[PDB]
């Protein structure tokens, strides 16, 4: 996840790239831990 | 409609807070405030 959140470069919006995490133990406690993000929301989930 | 109201009493919570938390304050939300200093009920009646 720091990989794709602490990159050194997103593509550009019309090229949005499309990473694919898998076969993986993702934490997503500390996503909504950290206060580095304005907006952290979801749909169809809870972060909880 | 609170000026035709009587209530039995009234509890002023005041505290000061950072200015971009405020919507944190208010029932079923989930975040720095809410969860670790002060939240309200999801049936909670009354002004913020």
């Amino acid at each position: 996840f720091g990989e794709v959140f602490n990159a050194t470069r997103f593509a550009s919006v019309y090229a949005w790239n499309r990473k694919r995490i898998s076969n993986c133990v993702a934490d997503y406690s500390v996503l909504y831990n950290s206060a580095s993000f304005s907006t952290f929301k979801c749909y169809g989930v809870s972060p909880t | 409609k609170l000026n035709d109201l009587c209530f039995t009493n009234v509890y002023a919570d005041s505290f000061v807070i950072r200015g971009d938390e405020v919507r944190q304050i208010a029932p079923g939300q989930t975040g720095k405030i809410a969860d670790y200093n002060y939240k309200l009920p999801d049936d909670f009646t009354g002004c913020v």
